[PDB]
Order: C-alpha cells, then sequence, then structure tokens
C-alpha cells in the first residue's frame, strides 16, 4: 500500500492512422482490428464468438476456394490479399480484434 | 492515369489522423479569422490596388472629360 493506486479514467485512444511512409516497405504487412478482449466486459463472450465469425485468414492456410470466411473466399477468388488474421487487442472492457493483412498496391479498399 | 498504387514513391514519413466528430467546427472562429484574414488580404492589398486606382481615376476622369465635353459654349 501507501499511496498512488488510481483507476482507469475512460477516454479515447488515438483514433487515427499513420503510414510509416515507406517506399521501402516492400509489400504491405497490413492489418485491422475491432474490439479485442481485455479484462472486463461481459459482452466479449459473444464478441469472442463474433470474432469467431470474424476468423483469421492465414496466408499459409490453403483451401480458399472452400474457405469459410466469405471474405477469405473472395480473397482467394479475387486473389484479393496476402493475409488477414482476426487479432484481438485487449483492454479491460475494450480493444480491437481483427485481421492482420498483407497486400500489394491494391487490396485495402475492398478489404474494408 | 493515376488512381493509386502505381502512384509515387514515399519513404520514411509518417502521419496522424483524427475522427471527425472529435473537433469543434470553429475553434477561435472569429478569433482566428483575424489579421490572419487580413494576413492573406492585407498581404495582397498593395499588389492588388494600383490598377483599380487607375480605374476609378479613369471612369471618374474621362467621365469628366467627355461629360464636360458635352457642354456648350458662347459665340
Amino acid at each position: 500500500d501507501e499511496d498512488a493506486v488510481p483507476t482507469l479514467t475512460p477516454c479515447r485512444f488515438t483514433g487515427s492512422e499513420i503510414r510509416h511512409r515507406e517506399d521501402g516497405l516492400p509489400l504491405a504487412h497490413v492489418a485491422i482490428a475491432v474490439e479485442g478482449p481485455g479484462w472486463a466486459n461481459p459482452d466479449n463472450v459473444a464478441l469472442q464468438v463474433a470474432n469467431a465469425i470474424i476468423g483469421h485468414y492465414d496466408c499459409t492456410y490453403g483451401g480458399g476456394m472452400h474457405l469459410s470466411s466469405p471474405l477469405a473466399s473472395v480473397a482467394v477468388t479475387n486473389k484479393l490479399c496476402q493475409s488477414f488474421q482476426t487479432f484481438n487487442i485487449c483492454y479491460a472492457d475494450t480493444g480491437l480484434l481483427g485481421a492482420h493483412f498483407v497486400c500489394d498496391h491494391m487490396s485495402i479498399d475492398d478489404m474494408m | 492515369g493515376r488512381q493509386f498504387g502505381h502512384l509515387t514513391r514515399v519513404r520514411h514519413v509518417i502521419t496522424y489522423s483524427l475522427s471527425p466528430f472529435e473537433q469543434r467546427a470553429f475553434p477561435h472562429y472569429f478569433s482566428k479569422g483575424i489579421p490572419n484574414v487580413l494576413r492573406r488580404t492585407r498581404a495582397c492589398i498593395l499588389r492588388v490596388a494600383p490598377p483599380f486606382v487607375v480605374f476609378y481615376l479613369v471612369y471618374t476622369w474621362g467621365t469628366q472629360e467627355f461629360e464636360k465635353s458635352k457642354r456648350k459654349n458662347p459665340a
């Protein structure tokens, strides 16, 4: 004990985007996420399940023609990206769970 | 041609973004408008005016020239 044990005053995380702007980045290591678990909220249960419905589309994964995530499917058919992986970023009650990704000059648009 | 992705080469730079609903529509609105406003305008004024000066001088001037020229005299 003694002093200095404050709690979490809610606020907004950044809410932005930035490209480390690289011609030198040879191919996109792309990504995205939408709430990932953290400690707290009762919701994430189904959000877990929801993220399940989300799912992670593995580059090394094969079978895209038959892929389950419809996203994954077209991504195969369209050859529409080089990766996406649902990735759950954690803070008690909030976060981001969503795809990593890899792509050339193209995908991101249709990706979203 | 353009579109994107064949666009151009940018190495070693960075960005920052913010969601729209965040900000206020008019920070320092009147305040910032300012000799900021006069900074653009006032900045340009000298460059601007002289021709217009000549103008008023003119339509005024010749306005007198012909206008008087419409007056009739004796003999």
